[PDB]
């Protein structure tokens, strides 16, 4: 059974490749270019089943990472910017909800 | 990723992957060596990628 | 900076007068210190400070007493009951330090949570029951007739004269013209049956997130509040959250 | 030799951390009034002329 | 070397207490040893009661 | 239920209340009665604290701390992460050297808000400069370098 | 020096858009950064023109005990606490497109 | 009266280097040779000669004043005495000299 | 000599002020007297206020609520909340029930304005509300009553036996004013933080001025409490 | 003129009234009216009400308030919380206050109708108070200011700087009114069965009849409405 849709998880990222619908064949999704709600709604209304996203895993960056590698800044829902401590951000994240 | 985030969807918990991401990202930037070369890395050396 | 506008004003010259002064709580420290508080917000903390939103830049103002006075809707942001909990105060002194705070601390800025993106400043407890209490339908039977049921209204203005002058109750199910989105996504008037505490609900939500017409529990008003943000900006979230705990 | 990249070496030193605003780009930027350097290039400009 | 209120410490005195040792001279010496005879004496008369 | 029927008191305690301020009855009854309430010893007159400048320690030259002592409130390692995930470099850099143990930072930032003038260049802190003597009596040539 | 009687920034803080505030910049730490330094030169102007305005009413009093109550440096002291904060004063020249800047490391 | 503004600014460093500390670097730094394994005197509660607390090694204790109270006040900068050869400076070097 | 301690409001200061909204302001208040005087002036202001309304409509072609008029863009229900809106003012003194008859043709909208020439007893204080949307080549036929009555009254208690046959009943807002607010904001004097602000919100449709309206309602709240006198009481 | 169809009440009516408890009515009443009447009235009585108390005490051989006189069974705490439940009326008019000196021995109680013979210029309320216990040859010498006031003055703002030595600042609590108590019934005028009738009870401690703290209430109020008018609005 369904838990977590696959648009509550490619929102906020960016799509590495052209993604084409299947069927009516137009641009759904462009590459370096994040997944806004409206890329949700048309994925959601398309049939794809997976979507290959840059992670933070797979950025080359000498020193960190950097905003495409990463993707949305969910304090403010936009693009994140140069100068984020998004390490400290996710290390809170992840051990507020421990207790 | 998934093994951590399984533990906290458990209980109503909803923390994005990127969180989890990063975290994993900073717990492979090293290799182990097994063939020193000719370089100056020794053997069974953790080293920065 | 009480002693820099102590001096400024003629009234003292050196720091010890100013001091003593202070000490003595005239009035004219209190004149002075209601024009220097403006502009110069003050980090609250909460320990322990799990996330960055333990820490949050509030405007203050002179009250009585000598308690803290802290938003409700921060409460959730610093685990903070008040069972007897305490709080830290901070004073930012630089300009660069107060920008940071007044841009990127303010609890205004602060809606969303950092984990998941899903608004953290939702209401709770007696805020939600008395919106669920307003937005609830009531049916009429014999035994006991709601007034005004089955009427319908121009606009939410002639819903509020009618509630005002106490003609239709607060839940009764009634039937309104106002603006909502039709299957293209574009605002157009139609007649929505709703509750009288809906149409109340919705004066205050912006006319761009449509017309809300459900029971308003927490998940719902976390939904809306998310949506609300994603169409307008924060002020207008900020206004709505305030408008709506009210 | 500790050449002071990460947040907690510049927390103990005491330096701006190189994050959020105190990123070392920032500290080169020059700024003033529009106006008033407008003025002033224009007052350039006819002595130059 | 006085000792100072806090500033949020109000109240109303209600009592003082100085406790001191005796000064040790020789008169107070020579009065201490004829009140101590007196104070003897006072206590066999009321050994003896 | 025998003693408020007695007693004239609604069953439950459940009574229509008015408002003092508008006069309206509430719309549903409420529960009203007589509770017992104590008074603990956490008194607002012994939590309240304010300093903006006191005395510091002969050691760490960094503000003591207890109401006793005038002393200032824990700025500790996790405010400092949530100030680094905000991104305050200048909120964080003076809570570290100007508002703790920069001995002359803290003068002259002092004398600078009284006269209104720029906020002074902070320097090194002192709690660093008691670490490099530490390291030094441990017999660690610690250097600084530009 | 701009025109302190008509100044449109707000007095106390106020919720201001992100999105409008680094639209100039891309990063709302240099947006930060800019108009913090224009804030501090802003204060410096003020404390000139403040201090000027404050020379004239220079009663020469050589006693320093009394608390002497000039009216008319009361009354410039209060006009000008009133005014919005250098920062505040930044931030509106910084919305309206009236500071410039540039980085002197990019530029060589 | 505000405090004496001291124009030494603090030299700006970008580095922090470690390593084993000679016995020459040990000796150089040093103010003097601490000798005897007392701290303050009992009968007077005053630093020792030669000892931990030595204000001839380790400074005054006093702000502009020697050990003997001869030369005071700040006129006497730097001058450190005829006989009892401590330093007539700020008592914080203190917590600078060390021996 | 009674109030001598007290302190009192200096007077009410309007701060914006149009001839439909209004915003007024009350301070110094001493604690406990915002909340007063705001509730009573909401209270009266919120009242069963007198004014005219349109109570029945009746138009030709019609026989029910929910039927297609020839020609007209929206329905009956459609028309009859946009003549809820239709705001009057009187002229003739004396006037209490009027039945206007009005025929319109050859306009791509009717209008309230347009019942204007066929009104005698009222004056329409908003002329360019859009009763309805008609065709090219459609004539509209309607008789509207125009009566007095107080506050909001629904359809079920508007009905009248003088009404016309086929007549509709309308639910009427006879009332001027469209809502009445207050806030208590914390007022500073010398040491104390704890005195009242009072800030009042008139407003209204535009046959009073928010002003008016506020004096109106001191004027009866002080009858009512000039009753209360020494020499009033037995 | 559209307020003219107004129900203007007659007048209040005194039911039962002695010096303590009062009952009043108000007849006949719009409906509506009632509430904000009745509201209105029982805050400002409940608010703002001027009475008598006792600000300041001074006991011979007593430094300060945490102590014991010799020979009375209760503490100064007890005698300053007794002391502050003496409740006065005016006796002789033009009077704003009066310090009272009190010596009282022989007597097993020391109660409030005692300083009736040292206190001239008002009258106690309540002489059956029992201020303190006290044994047959102990004799108490004290002094009491009473002053006036409205409202609950803590100690801190009774503290004079002149007062002289062993004055105990006493927590001042004015308020003359102890319960207001108001009803809203169904009134019948002709064939109309919606009027309405308000109906007062007033419990004072007997310093002001329940009439006149009506009248002073109703003052208070068209005081602060009166500032309204067309002529105090800017
Ligand atoms: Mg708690
Ligand atoms: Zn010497």
């Amino acid at each position: 059974e369904v838990v977590e849709t696959l648009g509550e998880r490619i929102l906020g990222r960016v799509s590495l490749h052209d993604v084409y619908n299947p069927l009516t064949e137009e641009l759904i999704l462009k590459a370096g270019q994040e997944i806004s709600e409206a890329d949700v709604k048309k994925v959601e209304a398309a049939p794809i089943e997976k979507v290959e996203v840059r992670s933070p895993l797979t950025c080359e960056a000498a020193q960190g990472i950097c905003a495409k590698c990463y993707g949305r800044n969910l304090a403010t829902n936009k693009m994140v910017q140069r100068g984020e401590a998004v390490g400290v951000v996710a290390a809170q994240s992840i051990g507020e909800p421990g207790t | 990723v998934n093994e951590v985030q399984e533990v906290y969807r458990l209980q109503g918990v909803k923390i994005n992957d990127k969180h989890f991401e990063v975290v994993v990202r900073q717990m492979m930037r090293k290799v182990q060596i097994q063939d020193s070369g000719d370089t100056t890395f020794l053997e069974n050396q953790l080293v920065h990628k | 900076f009480i002693i820099r506008k102590l001096i400024e004003r003629g009234i003292v010259k050196t720091v010890k007068s100013a001091k003593k002064i202070i000490d003595k709580k005239e009035p004219v420290v209190w004149d002075i210190l209601e024009n220097v508080l403006k502009g110069h917000p003050v980090l609250l903390n909460r320990a322990p400070t799990l996330h960055r939103l333990g820490i949050q830049a509030f405007q203050p103002k002179l009250i009585e007493g000598k308690a803290i006075r802290l938003h409700p809707l921060a409460c959730t942001a610093f685990n903070a009951d008040f069972d007897g909990d305490q709080m830290a105060v901070h004073l930012p002194l630089g300009p660069e330090a107060i920008l940071e705070a007044q841009l990127l601390m303010l609890a205004s800025q602060n809606i969303l949570n950092p984990a998941n993106g899903s608004p953290i400043t939702v209401p709770s407890q007696d805020m939600v029951l008395g919106l669920y209490y307003m937005t609830k339908e009531k049916r009429s039977t014999p035994e006991e007739p709601v007034i005004g049921e089955g009427l319908t209204f121009y606009s939410s203005e002639e819903v509020e004269i009618a509630f005002n002058e106490r003609k239709v109750a607060l839940n009764a199910i009634i039937k309104v013209r106002t603006k909502d989105f039709n299957e293209a996504g574009e605002l157009v008037n139609k007649i929505i049956e709703t509750t009288v505490g809906r149409v109340l609900f919705n004066t205050v939500v912006p006319e761009q997130a449509g017309y809300i017409n459900t029971v308003l529990n927490k998940k719902s008003l976390r939904n809306i509040i998310g949506d609300i943000l994603a169409v307008t900006d924060v002020p207008t979230t900020a206004d709505f959250l305030d408008k709506i705990k009210t | 030799v500790d050449t002071l990249e990460g947040l907690k070496e510049n927390v103990i030193v005491g330096h701006k951390i190189p994050a959020g605003t105190g990123m070392r780009d920032y500290d080169s930027i020059i700024v003033g009034s529009k106006e008033e350097y407008d003025e002033i290039m224009a007052r350039k400009e006819e002595f130059k002329f | 070397a006085s000792l100072k209120a806090s500033p949020s410490l109000r109240g109303v005195v209600i009592d003082k207490k100085l406790f001191s040792r005796s000064i040790k001279d020789k008169r107070k010496r020579s009065e201490d040893k004829e009140a101590i005879s007196r104070l003897e004496m006072d206590y066999e008369v009321k050994f003896q009661q | 239920n025998e003693l408020t029927d007695k007693a004239g008191v609604p069953r439950f305690g459940h009574t229509y209340l008015y408002d003092g301020g508008t006069g309206q009855r509430f719309d549903q009854a409420a529960t009203v009665g007589v509770i017992y309430m104590l008074k603990l010893g956490h008194m607002v007159d012994d939590k309240m604290h304010a300093r903006s400048i006191g005395p510091y320690s002969l050691i760490t030259q960094q503000p003591l701390g207890g109401k006793a002592q005038f002393g200032g409130q824990r700025f500790g390692e996790m405010e400092v992460w949530a100030l680094e995930a905000y991104g305050a470099s200048a909120t964080l850099r003076e809570i570290l050297t100007v508002k703790s143990d920069d001995v002359i930072g803290r003068a002259k930032t002092y004398e600078s808000i009284v006269k209104g003038e720029t906020m002074p260049e902070p320097g090194l802190p002192e709690s660093f400069n008691v670490l490099m003597h530490e390291l030094k009596g441990l017999g660690l040539d610690i250097r600084l370098e530009e | 020096m701009q025109d302190l009687k008509n100044t449109k920034a707000p007095v106390s803080t106020a919720t201001l858009n992100r999105n409008e505030f680094d639209s100039k910049t891309g990063n709302i730490y240099e947006a930060i950064s800019i108009a913090s330094k224009r804030a501090v030169q802003i204060n410096s102007d003020i404390k000139k023109e403040l201090l000027e305005k404050l020379e004239e009413f220079a009663t020469y009093s050589d006693s320093l005990e009394e608390v002497f109550e000039n009216k008319e440096q009361i009354e410039v002291s209060k006009f000008y606490e009133k005014l919005p904060k250098p920062h505040a004063l930044a931030v509106q020249e910084w919305l309206e497109d009236k500071i410039y800047y540039r980085n002197t490391e990019k530029d060589a | 009266m505000a405090r004496i503004k001291d124009n030494n600014a603090p030299k700006r460093f970008n580095k922090i280097s470690i390593g084993l500390a000679s016995p020459e670097s040990i000796l150089a730094e040093s103010r003097g040779e601490v000798l005897k394994p007392e701290t303050i005197n009992y009968r007077t509660h005053k630093p020792e000669r030669d000892g931990l607390f030595c204000e001839r090694i380790f400074g005054p204790v006093k702000d502009y004043e020697c050990a003997c109270g001869k030369y005071k006040r700040i006129r006497y900068r730097g001058i450190v005495c005829d006989r009892c050869g401590v330093e007539v400076t700020e008592k914080k070097v203190r917590r600078d000299r060390v021996g | 000599m009674a109030l001598l301690n007290f302190q009192k409001p200096d007077k009410v200061i309007m701060i914006d002020s149009t001839d439909f909204e209004g915003k007024f302001e009350f301070r110094p208040l001493e604690p406990g007297y915002g909340l007063t005087v705001g509730n009573a002036l909401r209270r009266v202001l919120l009242s069963s206020l007198e004014g005219f309304a349109i109570t029945s409509v009746r138009i030709d072609g019609v026989e029910h609520e929910f039927s297609v008029v020839p020609g007209v863009v929206e329905d009956v229900t459609e028309i009859i909340l946009n003549l809820k809106q239709v705001r009057f003012k009187r002229q003739i003194d004396d006037v209490e029930s009027e039945t206007v008859s009005i025929s319109v043709s050859g306009k791509e909208q009717l209008t309230a304005g347009d019942f204007q020439k066929f009104i005698s007893g009222y004056q329409v204080l908003n002329p360019d509300l859009v009763i309805c949307n008609m065709g090219p080549k459609v004539s509209i036929n309607m008789e509207i009553v125009i009566e007095k009555g107080r506050g909001y009254v629904p359809a079920e208690e508007n009905k009248k036996s003088n009404a016309p046959l086929g007549s509709i009943a309308v639910d009427s807002v006879y009332t001027p004013v469209k809502n009445v607010k207050y806030s208590i904001e914390n007022y500073r004097v010398e040491q104390k933080t704890d005195y009242e602000k009072l800030v009042f919100e008139i407003i209204t449709d535009g046959s009073i001025h928010p002003k008016d309206a506020l004096t109106e309602a001191a004027k009866v709240l002080i009858h009512h409490f000039m009753l209360f006198s020494d020499e009033r009481i037995t």
